[PDB]
């Protein structure tokens, strides 16, 4: 239970954050990602690597669609930097900015067993990079031609588990962190 | 104590594939599932108030836009009135001919139809699928990508792609920014393998649209559509949007095909309770009624959907057969991994080798799949010698042949050096003499020396901000020193004027000769008729490296 | 009215393909693009090629094909952006009932694409029932 | 400067077969030669004077067997005139029935036969095989063989393969005086596994046929036959001796089929310049006309000869065709390597496999392919995991099934004690419990102690040379308290004295139920007709080893 | 005439079934093989077995196999050791011509296995003819 | 060109031979087996396995049949131990003896391409064994299930070629290597 929810979050008001925008089953029905990572290490890599930039990290929870690219659209909305970066529980991560169409992106981890917690704070990294306006080197690219053969139906079904929480309308509730 | 025996097979990579149990709730089920609707039709002064179960008052869109433009209300109730047996008799019966067919099936409801393919086992299909297929001729695509986005080699993977015989070539970017140069490269080395080679570049919607537009890429078909309205619209899209968006396409001249295939749905998190195949018929129904003239389908990206079911390759083959079975443009798919093991990624290709269909893979692997940037294929360079020596086992034309080191290495060459002249001739990072040797001899981006990212991406991007179009790079070739290439180019971009290639399963072959339904009429009637492998191309097929001279 | 023993009009009939600017398939030569006696804004199918190979398709038994044809047509003469901007307010949650029947009026006045028109009206109305205008989501 | 393209394919597997240009000369081409003769038939008082363009005074044996015993007379003129192209069509059209087809098929020249199915690519063979398959029932054969020719070890495996659901299983000998010691392990171990598999073991002919003279065995299968007189000869026999020797197995009540297979001439020396499939077709007739029942073709042993050729793996399921079109059982090999290559070996299986035949494998390998005495099968035991997936992929019954480790080890266990007890109660070199226990995990000869091959190989030669017959082992069984197999081993003996199982296509299952085509009719008209995978054994087929539940 | 609908004779009509020593198929029972009241020449197939097996293969289409069972049926009669001896003279280059008329006339006469000895007749005369008579190597 | 002529063989009469018997090609037409192993050497191999055990080695050539069963047989005829060695140029090899039927053996090398000049005088050995009625354990089996999709087709080729110097009913001439 290392996640609160503490209200209907606002718009940022300053380029000095990065939002992390989590499923609707993130760190609550579901607690670690496809391949184990607990949910709460992911976040905190993620946290460190923003905070590590010298710019902040707000974290919401999106409710809308469990789409990790209108996952992280609904946090782009609210990014005061503009910046985003979406997260679904089964790991799956984007960097998204204030402005792209959904489908598009600054940076895409669409292979989620392959990401490490490592990655995960080269990630926010980069989000608090793009937020600075610096134009970071991307995250190195990770491709693995049995991930799909390995874990595409787990990750189906993780994927229709956390779907069964989007709540058309609702608005996301900023996030707090044990 | 273990069985040694159980001990052993627990080792072999088949058992590292995601299986599960069917999830019937969740349409984690192939096909034939309880769930499924059954066929139904209803309509009142023209207009349809029931289809396959469902009432007009609950239609969502793609109820709607099938139910209005999907199917000839004029025949549909004497079809929905047959015996689906029938039906399915016929489909495999040699003797009953395609044009006799099409006329009923694009009368069928989306459920009736794959209660009729349902009837099938695979060899009935694949009987049915041989005659269904919309071109006489089958084909084959291929997808041209590398980890690095280097031009150079995606211009000599091209050239060899083309030389051994695919006729349509894919490519999409590791890094977004890049794809203006690697669609040029990818239109470059195919046309210097084989002039007439259509070429795509895989992108976001808007941006794959604006590309084409720029004169960059030849054709688009990763123009994705859903099975269930939640799915979608996570998919960025409506019938609607998309319908437009083919339309969009052909106004400017440019071939296109939808994208879909079975799992999708249950990927996506929301089957509606549904099997694949039936989801996967809504889809190939939402193409018929945007009036899109061809459909990559069977399963694709998400093969290992149905795979992980019973009878997932089976319904796989059966989305194919209904795809051309409602007379629409198959490429069937064949361009996505899902096993560790040959043998079993073998019986999910042959099910549309064995028949042939339009595009008999629709993005096998031109480069290892180390290089693959759609996450691998289901065949990749290294297959490239055992496909030929299937072919040339079971007389079947799979649409590729053997070629020469040598033949091989000059087309690379010649595609790395009128690549080079196209970058120099248009101010781009250039291509050394280094590269264009590299490119030549390569298996893959391990082999090519490290580009200068940085400056490629900007001048991508400039290509892009600044609408550089298709004709800089057919005056670069001619202005420097590749007037063959320049014309080749042009030639391409003037398919683009005549609308001869928007039609079903067009390709170009030969000098520029369109190939498509319309004048490549399949007209299967049962042995030693409709396409058959034979005379010079048996031969070609027949050479296999390492068959030496008994005497 | 073109039929399947008219096509390929590039072999059959080139003459009855021209372009916008009245080139002909002949005038796009590597010397004339060098010279840029021809150029981009020349290489352009025209409604008149998209409408005959509509009724080509049709003629080939493939009705759904001819329509989206000749929705092409209509579409050769809105200008590439427009294109661009109408297809993404058709997107889910992009757009207003009105916004969708304003693009609808204008395709129709200033454009006569009056299928295209009539195919947006459409999507207004049944995106309306389902709720895929802004503000739905 | 090599390309590395080149240089990664040229290490595929694949490119360790061999392979070679056609030699028409000698025959050294699968099919459509141009040497072979044109059909025709001469009758004069309802004898033959001329086939297929020979007269009567240049027949040699395989020409007057055939003549006089091998096709249908009565309507064989009417067969000739009839267009060999529409007989292909029949062949495959869904809509012609069987029994509509084998009265005609029975009439038509050797070469007639081979005209015909030569007009088919291998989508319409199968489309036919699945119809003229004689058993409504597909099936499938084992080899169980170890290099060492360990008895306790053919045993434990022989229950595990019947456990599996193989319906007759075959061994054989590295050393041939060692042969009744694996006859009655393998009969045993078979009974074990499942009472009603049928067993052979595979020698000399004399020496096989008095091999079950003597009740160790239940059925033979390697009763050769060949296509041209000088190879027959080098095969020590005539068309008579080899009749004369059927006869000689059913008047014992034993079940038997002779074996041919495309390529033996060639391998042999003497094609006389005729293409395999049509050599091998005489070899079917000359079965037919022996009045033998059934027959162990698609090549068989010399697999590397029709697979090195173009077309080969075509011409070998085009002669499994012939096979069944002639209403002959086809046992239909998939049962010999020729390729290093799983995804060429897995092409060539699912000729078979797809359709099903009597026996889709004529000697899939139920141990691995080390331990595997006719130099490799095309299939082994680590594939069986493969081999159930792939039947899931596709709703196909290719007639195995998921098995539990536990109940394996168990069934292979109550074998090797079996045979043990069997062993010392005919007072052979006993059975040791360490012998017993290995063999239960065993995975292949590699895990057993080694043995007393002089003393066995002395008591071997015993068992023939004292002429100690099957009833030594029934009762050494239940007097070592094995009841059952004892029993069971009766029932065997008991379908030998009611002659049933004589006819085409039997095999015995459930409570020694008799399968054959005589009451498992094949009935296929197309779609939702004849054999169809359903109820339990698709349930069966469905639970295979890792399908994780969704829940 | 057994027919089809007979077959299998074990189901349908078990009691047309028998022995080398007559009994029925009850009697196959591993008590009685143990007391011995049961043995190997209560265990071979019978010619009148294999006539009921002929008749139903002819009524099943298959006049060959009838034939070969036909054959078999004769052959119950001849002793092992003369199946092989007959077997291993119908081989090549094993026999004279009159060797393998005696064999013949042996087996119509001793035996009465009237077609199998017109059989070895026929393989005589084309032995000759094909030249696989002894010395013919 | 090891192998001479010299006059039809004939019978021995003692059990202190073995005889070798080569089809109608071996040191003539063909040189080495299937994978290069010359003719001479197998030869000189399986003659030195023979003698090393105490027993007379013989040699002919047979042209009634290239098959190494029947070309074995044709010796074990002539040979007074009543046992033979049976050599097909391609290197196929078979252990026979009088009495066998023609297509049994005491023990076969069904895989040529496996047989090394150790296998070959090992095998003369076993021959030579078999021939004072001793009980040599067999020579230990060698199986590759690769064997056949390599070497098949070649065999297939080796044997077509050997078989053009088949002469029917010719006799064994006796051999002077
Ligand atoms: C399977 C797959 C893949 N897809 Co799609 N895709 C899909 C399917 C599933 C998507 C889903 N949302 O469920 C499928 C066919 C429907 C699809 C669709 C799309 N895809 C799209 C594209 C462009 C891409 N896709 C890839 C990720 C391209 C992949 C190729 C690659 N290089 O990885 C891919 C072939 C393999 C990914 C995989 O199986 N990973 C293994 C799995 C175990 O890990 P995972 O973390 O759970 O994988 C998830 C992500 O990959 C995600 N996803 C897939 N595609 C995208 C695209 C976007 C923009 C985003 C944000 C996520 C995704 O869905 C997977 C399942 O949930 C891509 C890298 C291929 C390429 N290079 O062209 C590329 C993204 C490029 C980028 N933005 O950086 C589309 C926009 C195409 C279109 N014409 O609409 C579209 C977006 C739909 C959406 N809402 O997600
Ligand atoms: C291919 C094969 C094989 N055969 Co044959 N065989 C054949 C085929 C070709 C034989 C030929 N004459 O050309 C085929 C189907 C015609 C055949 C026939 C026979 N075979 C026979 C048997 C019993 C055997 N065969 C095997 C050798 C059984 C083999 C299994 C094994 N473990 O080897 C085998 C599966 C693989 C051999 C191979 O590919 N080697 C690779 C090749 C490159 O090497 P190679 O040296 O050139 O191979 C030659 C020899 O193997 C030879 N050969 C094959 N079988 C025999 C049998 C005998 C008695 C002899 C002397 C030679 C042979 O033919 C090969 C090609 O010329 C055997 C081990 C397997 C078995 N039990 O079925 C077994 C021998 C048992 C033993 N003696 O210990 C037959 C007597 C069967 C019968 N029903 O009569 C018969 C003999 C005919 C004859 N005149 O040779
Ligand atoms: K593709
Ligand atoms: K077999």
């Amino acid at each position: 239970g290392f996640l609160t929810e503490v209200g209907e979050a606002r718009q940022g008001t300053q380029q000095d954050e990065v939002i992390i925008a989590v499923g609707p089953a993130f760190g609550l029905a579901q607690t670690v990602n496809i391949v184990g990572i607990p949910h709460k290490s992911i976040l905190r890599e993620v946290i460190a690597g923003i905070e590590e930039e010298g710019i902040k990290a707000r974290v919401i929870r999106c409710f809308k669609s469990s789409d990790v690219a209108f996952v992280a659209v609904e946090g782009n909305r609210l990014s005061g930097s503009g910046i985003s970066i979406g997260i679904q529980s089964k790991g799956t991560t984007v960097i998204h900015q204030q402005g792209l169409p959904p489908l598009s992106n600054l940076e895409l981890f669409p292979q989620a067993p392959l990401l490490t917690l490592e990655t995960y704070r080269q990630i926010g990294k980069n989000a608090a990079r793009y937020a600075k306006r610096e134009s970071p080197q991307p995250v190195p690219t990770l491709n693995d031609q049995m991930a799909r053969p390995k874990y595409q139906a787990k990750s189906a079904i993780l994927h229709i588990k956390e779907t069964k929480y989007v709540v058309t309308g609702k608005n996301p509730q900023e996030l707090r962190v044990a | 104590m273990r069985s040694k025996r159980f001990e052993a097979l627990a080792k072999r990579p088949v058992n590292q594939d995601g299986f599960v149990k069917e999830w019937i709730e969740e349409g984690f089920i192939a096909m034939e599932s309880p769930n499924d609707p059954k066929p139904s039709i209803k309509i009142v002064n023209g207009a349809v108030t029931e289809l396959d179960g469902k009432p007009v008052s609950d239609f969502d869109l793609i109820d709607h836009f099938i139910a209005r433009y999907g199917i000839n209300l004029n025949r549909a109730e004497e079809v929905m009135a047959m015996d689906s047996v029938k039906l399915a008799n016929m489909l495999c019966d040699p003797n009953v001919k395609r044009s006799e067919i099409v006329p009923l099936t694009t009368a069928m409801t989306p459920a009736k139809i794959v209660e009729v393919v349902s009837h099938m086992n695979v060899v009935e299909m694949m009987m049915a699928m041989q005659k269904m297929r919309a071109r006489r001729t089958p084909s084959q695509q291929a997808h041209v990508t590398n980890v690095k986005d280097n031009p150079v080699q995606i211009a000599a993977d091209a050239a060899e792609g083309a030389w051994r015989g695919f006729d349509e070539q894919e490519t999409t970017v590791a890094v977004a920014r890049y794809a203006p140069f690697n669609a040029i490269a990818l239109l470059v080395g195919s046309q210097v393998g084989r002039p007439g080679v259509l070429t795509q570049c895989s992108l976001e919607e808007a941006t794959e649209l604006k590309l084409g537009m720029l004169g960059h890429t030849c054709y688009a078909e990763t123009i994705s559509v859903y099975g269930t309205e939640p799915v979608f619209t996570d998919g960025d899209d409506t019938p609607w949007s998309k319908g437009f968006l083919a339309s969009s396409y052909a106004s400017r001249g440019l071939k296109m095909r939808f994208t879909s295939g079975s799992g999708s749905e249950v990927q996506m998190g929301y089957a509606e309770g549904k099997s694949m195949l039936y989801l996967e018929a809504r889809c190939i129904y939402i193409t018929k009624a945007a009036g899109v003239q061809g459909l990559q389908n069977g399963s694709v990206s998400c093969i290992g959907v149905p795979s992980a079911v019973p009878s997932g390759i089976r319904a796989v083959l059966a989305e194919n057969l209904i795809c051309s079975s409602l007379d629409l443009e198959c490429a069937s798919s064949n361009d996505q991994t899902f096993t560790h093991s040959d043998m079993r990624r073998t019986a999910r290709l042959l099910m549309q080798f064995l028949p042939g269909t339009d595009f008999i893979s629709s993005g096998y692997s031109a480069v290892p799949n180390y290089d693959n940037m759609f996450a691998g294929s289901n065949e990749d360079a290294e297959d490239f010698d055992d496909y030929n020596v299937i072919q040339r086992d079971l007389k079947v034309d799979g649409g590729l042949r053997p070629v020469r080191e040598e033949d091989v290495i000059a087309i690379r060459n010649k595609a790395a050096r009128a690549l080079q002249a196209v970058f120099a001739g248009m101010g781009l990072p250039p291509i050394t003499d280094e590269e264009v040797e590299a490119a030549t001899y390569a298996h893959g981006s391990k082999d090519m020396p490290e580009r200068n990212i940085v400056e490629d991406i900007k001048f991508a991007q400039e290509i892009i901000n600044k609408n550089r179009n298709g004709l800089e790079v057919v005056k670069a070739l001619a202005q420097g020193g590749f007037t063959d290439v320049a014309q080749d180019m042009l030639n391409i971009q003037k398919a683009k004027l005549t609308g001869d290639y928007l039609h079903t399963s067009a390709i170009i072959v030969g000098d520029g000769q369109v190939l498509s339904a319309v004048n490549d009429v399949n007209d299967y009637a049962g042995p030693a008729t409709g396409y058959r492998l034979q005379g010079e191309r048996w031969e070609e097929i027949k050479n296999i490296p390492g068959a030496l001279d008994p005497n | 009215s073109a039929r399947v023993s008219d096509y390929p009009l590039a072999n059959k009939h080139p003459e009855w393909v021209k372009t916008a600017t009245n080139k002909t398939l002949d005038d796009f030569t590597l010397e004339n693009v060098l010279s840029n006696k021809v150029t981009a804004q020349d290489m352009r199918i025209t409604p008149e090629t998209l409408r005959l190979q509509a009724s080509i398709a049709k003629d080939a038994g493939r009705d759904r094909l001819a329509m989206n044809f000749e929705r092409a047509a209509e579409l050769t003469a809105v200008p590439d952006d427009r294109i661009l901007e109408i297809y993404n307010a058709l997107r889910p949650y992009r757009s207003t009932k009105e916004e969708l029947l304003a693009i609808a009026d204008d395709l129709e006045s200033r454009y006569q694409a009056k299928i295209c028109a009539a195919f947006v009206r459409e999507a207004a109305t049944l995106y309306v029932e389902r709720k895929k205008l802004k503000g739905d989501d």
